[PDB]
């Protein structure tokens, strides 16, 4: 993978990289490098999930859905993979380089935040820092979204609070104005329904 | 840079920045800047030799300590906006010839990579083996521990 | 060019012939379906320096129940219209004894004319249609359910069944593109028949206020 | 007539719907409770499957009324359910697949 | 508009202790440079680059009407914290603004009007580079910008 | 065409402005604060490059060759003096349109030759 | 939306005393060609020249004709402006411009001529619909955007057809244009559906948007609860924000 990223990088230095329609040459380059690196971590993930024995306990917690997902096994055994900030690969905090160690204008997989080590073998120093940059974006979202999702939850209730199914079975808000002739248009409480196929259709 | 490494006219605290493309040079004596020490690398060799480490090993009753290490030009304080003009090597390993030269120019080497962690995150064993929010939670629960 | 302006005069005429058909005015089956070349044969291709001048495009359709009622669809030739222009049209409606008529405006109506339309409620009613609002029949879009305007007999029987006052229905304001389409006036009630994925069909009633 | 209505209500032919009672489970429950042998020929008259759903569909009442406005508003409320309930209880499926006694 | 389209991009300074904005070339003439060759000599360090020349040109046409130093100080003093009753009360007021509250780190005293000229021309020079795009916009969070 | 440029008066050192001579149909430049006039040699006035294909070799500074943080290859020898070290970098320019093209700057003292491949 | 600045290479204003002067090297050829039989110069030719370049890439990309641009410029500004252009033979594609001939029959000229440029480059509107920034073209792989036809056998056949997806919306004009599908065209923006297709289309197009953000995660919320929220909002007769 890291050798196929060096070819895509070398093709763009000589201008041989042709932009995909609707995409800046920076947008087509940031896509082709993400198409390669995702296939890398998607391949090494599925190569790690073939190796697990029937007696493995991770496979026991994943297969029954009790806890964990198939993508946590990949990162433990195989590769943690690309680390993203704001949906984009790690940006340049310094001038044209990510950390003091890297050389200016290094777009290679290591410089821009791809972590090729698994939590078991342990992350190298910089991969530890980029992994910390991708986790901060998780902590922040969880702190910000809750206060928005709670101010919306309060607005939806105060506007609808008094709508109720009257004895005519017509749904009417607090004024007696008619919101619906029957509740939900079929007039059925929502807890007793199930999914079904029509089988005459199609 | 030579006068700062001998600490003659310029305290080690003054930071100096040559920005080539815009042609400026900046010298900040200002207070509040934040700077951490680094080893210096001249050519491909560290300026920290073995004779420096033997004297520090015996540091007791030598009256020979960090300030006598800084005054020999071996270590250097480098604040942030001067880290934009520097090439750092993680360890002396990166200085040796790898036959495929990433960079031959390394101008400073870091003392140890694990000094990037604070006081409450320095108590975690093997912090690089954990998902990143899990070193952040221990920072919160390391301050609440009965002891 | 003049091929586009001949094509535009083809939609506007066609879409209007669907209004008059959906409001229940007698419209022949041939006038509903016109191939452009057949339209280009009747009104002759290029409007500019050509036989259609934007006048003589006028449409006179008679209501299904009453042959006397009828209606007009007027096409002004001016980019904008003004009270002196409408007063010409209203003088024509007075001449031919009708009441209801339509106006298809190219660009917009002068702010003094819009009130002049309201100035006559009982005697004559006129409706402003921008040249674009007729370029497409919104009744045939997927989002818009079938609307049906209801007779007074059916609204009385409705409000008795559910025992509703008139103001307890949902509303559809008279400035609504599907209110203009069906020429609905404040106080009428419309019947929205739309397919649903729970009931399989549902009938909503909107009052127009 | 119902197969033409469904293709109007469900373009893209998504057949997965949410309805009040499960027919395929309850037809399947009345096979096990009554010990029906599907290898054997059924005794269930193919008319009494037809006259029984018609008499059923009248006993499912969302909207109560005798008015022509009340009749039309039930046929719409129970529309997609009576369509589903006439697919699975069809006189043929009872003779072949289910073989209910 | 008719004027906005023709002019192009005009540069303005928002000074401390002035109610509203002031054009730039008014601020250089307030500091004692009469000619436009001297004003553009501080802002644009190389005249052979026309790309910058075209950037500044529309900001000379906005300041064209005030050609004199003492007219310009009066242009400023009109906008002060309170308008001076007598004219020379305003010119005395605006000059005290340029001496003290204008860029005080360069100098507070008298002939510093030259020292304030280059550096204030350097703000206007570096604002062009980000308008032409020959440099990166400074980063709000870059931790070398912090004290 | 040319990107043109300013001209200054020789007395008050102000900005000359282009104006038309109606009698002789000859483009003139005139300061607005004096009577000074001068004949236009260039005959072009306002020129604007919208496509703005820009030559970076003009902006690049030869001093860039001293930066440790830039990469360098001995693959590409210098075109002038035939020196093996070349320190290459990208646009480093906002509003560059789309360019990943590398620009090369020759190392060794005082050569400073700057090429693009 | 294609402004004339999209296709323009560079622009320069020149001073020409007479057209046959041609301070530029190349123009002199075809300049004389049009002035062998010069027309509508009867008044006089304004000296101030505006000479713009057009990149053949962007010209051939959008299938633009120099004659087409000549029309829209002359039509937009009227007879106050004269326009002259190359054949495609020219490797460098040039469009000459001059001030009104009859204007010779305030604002100066070079100032007023630069005021025309900065108005043109933004305001020309050569093609398309203003407020439409970009339009993407792709074949959808999701069965919601795939046209699905009932064949002669009654089967559902999902067809792949090209669909466009615009950045920015003006719905009323997009629907009106030829070959664009009136029925199935839709926008996600509500208020422009309200003002165009009615309050009923908002009742449906709102429950199609809410059902998209809720079921995008793969999560599922019953249709009953979506339809009541869209009933409470639109039952007053107009869009009722929750605020
Ligand atoms: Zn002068
Ligand atoms: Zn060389």
């Amino acid at each position: 993978a890291k050798q196929d990223v060096i070819e895509v990088i070398e093709k763009a230095h000589n201008n041989e990289l042709e932009p995909t329609p609707g995409n800046t040459l920076r947008q087509t380059f940031e896509n082709q490098v993400n198409r390669i690196l995702n296939d890398a971590r998607d391949k090494t993930g599925s190569s790690a999930q073939k190796s697990l024995s029937e007696y493995n306990n991770f496979k026991s917690m994943v297969v029954s859905g009790a806890k964990g997902s198939k993508i946590n096994i990949s990162q433990v055994i195989a590769v943690v993979g690309q680390q993203n900030v704001e949906g984009k690969r790690i940006p340049f905090g310094f001038k044209h380089r990510t950390l003091p160690h890297f050389i200016k204008d290094d777009y290679g997989p290591e410089s821009r935040g791809f972590v090729e080590n698994s939590y078991l073998a342990g992350l190298t120093p910089t991969e530890f820092f980029f992994h910390a940059m991708g986790g901060r974006e998780g902590l922040i979202d969880t702190a910000v979204k809750t206060a928005e999702t709670g101010y919306i939850q309060r607005r939806l209730i105060k506007s609808m609070e008094s709508v109720m199914v009257k004895y005519d079975a017509t749904v009417r808000n607090s004024i007696n104005q008619v919101v619906q002739l029957r509740y939900g248009e079929d007039g059925l409480a929502g807890e007793s329904v199930e999914f079904q196929n029509l089988a005459t259709l199609k | 840079r030579k006068l700062r490494r001998q600490m003659d006219i310029i305290v080690s605290e003054v930071s100096m920045i040559r920005d080539i493309r815009e042609r400026e040079i900046r010298i900040y004596t200002d207070a509040g800047r934040i700077c951490r020490p680094l080893l210096i690398v001249e050519k491909q060799k560290l300026l920290l030799k073995k004779r420096h480490i033997d004297q520090l090993k015996e540091r007791e009753y030598n009256n020979y300590s960090w300030q006598d290490l800084v005054a020999s030009g071996v270590v250097e304080y480098i604040d942030t906006l001067e880290e934009e003009t520097v090439m750092l090597a993680m360890t002396p390993d990166d200085l040796q010839e790898k036959e495929v030269a990433y960079c031959s120019t390394y101008t400073h080497c870091e003392i140890h990579p694990s000094m990037i962690l604070g006081v409450c995150a320095s108590i975690i064993p093997f912090p690089d083996h954990n998902q990143s929010p899990r070193n952040t939670y221990q920072s919160a629960m390391g301050k609440q521990a009965m002891g | 060019d003049d091929e586009e302006e001949t094509y535009r005069l083809w939609k506007i005429r066609k879409t209007i012939m669907q209004l008059c058909h959906d409001r229940g005015y007698l419209v022949t089956q041939d006038g509903l379906d016109q191939t452009l070349e057949e339209f280009k044969a009747q009104f002759g291709g290029k409007p500019s320096e050509g036989r259609p001048r934007r006048t003589d495009l006028t449409v006179l359709v008679a209501h299904n129940d009453d042959p006397t009622d009828q209606m007009f669809v007027f096409f002004p030739e001016e980019p904008k219209v003004g009270i002196k222009t409408i007063k010409v049209y209203c003088q024509r409606m007075q001449e031919e004894n009708i009441t209801r008529a339509l106006i298809v405006v190219q660009q917009g109506m002068t702010p003094s004319a819009k009130q002049s339309l309201v100035d006559m409620a009982p005697k004559y009613i006129l409706e402003q249609f921008l040249q674009q609002e007729l370029l497409i029949n919104i009744t045939e879009h997927e989002l818009v359910p079938e609307h049906v305007v209801m007779t007074k007999e059916e609204v009385t029987e409705l409000l008795a069944r559910y025992k509703l006052r008139e103001n307890q229905l949902p509303r559809i304001q008279a400035g609504d593109p599907v209110a203009r389409y069906f020429g609905i006036k404040r106080g009428q009630v419309v019947k929205i028949i739309r397919p649903s994925e729970t009931a399989g069909r549902y009938i909503t009633y909107r009052l127009v206020q | 007539e119902d197969r033409e209505v469904l293709r109007v209500i469900f373009p893209t032919g998504d057949s997965k719907v949410v309805l009040p009672c499960n027919l395929l489970r309850m037809i399947w429950n009345a096979q096990k409770i009554f010990h029906i042998n599907p290898r054997l020929p059924s005794d269930l008259h193919p008319i009494k499957v037809v006259e029984g759903v018609k008499e059923l569909s009248k006993k499912l009442v969302i909207v109560n009324g005798d008015d022509p406005l009340s009749r039309q508003a039930q046929e719409n409320a129970t529309l997609l359910f009576n369509i589903h309930l006439r697919s699975t209880l069809c006189s043929r499926r009872m003779a072949e697949e289910f073989r209910l006694s | 508009g008719a004027k906005k389209s023709a002019i192009g991009q005009r540069i303005v300074a928002t000074l401390p202790y002035i109610k509203q904005e002031v054009p730039i070339i008014i601020v250089f003439r307030a500091l004692g440079f009469v000619s436009d060759r001297d004003i553009l000599e501080h802002i644009i360090y190389d005249f052979e680059d026309p790309e910058m020349m075209e950037m500044v040109k529309p900001s000379l046409d906005e300041a064209f009407v005030i050609q004199e130093q003492n007219v310009a100080l009066n242009f400023i003093g009109s906008r002060g914290a309170k308008p001076g009753v007598t004219k020379e009360k305003r010119i005395k007021y605006a000059k005290e603004v340029l001496q003290k509250e204008m860029l005080p780190h360069v100098g507070v005293s008298d002939f510093c009007e030259t020292k304030k000229a280059y550096f204030l021309g350097y703000m206007v020079h570096r604002l062009l580079l980000a308008a032409l795009g020959r440099r990166e916009l400074d980063d709000r969070d870059h931790y070398g910008n912090k004290r | 065409p040319g990107i043109v440029g300013i001209r200054f008066c020789q007395e008050c050192n102000n900005m000359l402005y282009p104006k038309e001579d109606k009698e002789n149909r000859i483009l003139l430049y005139a300061c607005r604060n004096c009577d000074y006039q001068q004949e236009a040699d260039n005959s072009c006035i306002y020129v604007n490059k919208i496509t703005h294909e820009v030559d970076e070799l003009t902006q690049i500074i030869a001093d860039v060759s001293q930066d440790p943080t830039l990469p360098r290859t001995e693959d590409h020898p210098c075109q002038k003096c035939g020196h093996k070290e070349a320190v290459f970098f990208q646009s480093h320019s906002a509003r560059a349109e789309d360019a990943m093209r590398l620009y090369y700057v020759c190392t060794a003292p005082h050569c400073g030759h700057r090429w693009t491949e | 939306h294609t402004t004339l600045r999209k296709v323009t290479a560079n622009t320069a204003i020149y001073y020409d005393p007479n057209p046959q002067s041609t301070v530029v090297a190349e123009d002199q050829e075809w300049v004389n060609v049009y002035y062998e039989m010069p027309d509508f110069d009867v008044a006089r030719i304004s000296p101030w020249l505006l000479r713009v370049e057009l990149d053949r890439k962007h010209m051939t990309d959008r299938k633009l004709t120099m004659e087409q641009i000549a029309e829209k410029i002359n039509a937009g500004f009227g007879d106050d402006l004269n326009c002259i252009f190359n054949d495609d033979n020219a490797e460098k594609l040039v469009l000459r411009i001059r001030i009104m001939n009859s204007d010779e029959n305030k604002m100066d000229d070079d100032v007023f001529l630069r005021c025309i440029e900065s108005n043109m480059l933004t305001d020309m509107t050569l093609q398309g619909i203003e407020q439409i920034s970009k339009v993407y073209m792709h074949l959808p792989q999701t069965d919601n955007k795939k046209k699905i036809i009932i064949t002669e056998d009654g089967e559902f056949k999902a067809l792949q057809e090209w669909i466009l997806e615009t950045d920015g919306v003006s719905l009323m004009r997009v629907l009106s244009e030829k070959d664009v599908d009136p029925v199935r065209t839709t926008s996600n923006d509500i208020v422009e559906i309200f003002t165009v297709l009615g309050i009923e289309a908002v009742r449906k197009a709102l429950e199609r948007e809410l059902y998209h953000v809720i079921s995008f995660d793969g999560s599922y919320v019953n249709y009953r609860h979506l339809a009541l929220l869209c009933d409470t909002m639109t039952c007053r007769g107009h869009l009722m924000a929750i605020t």
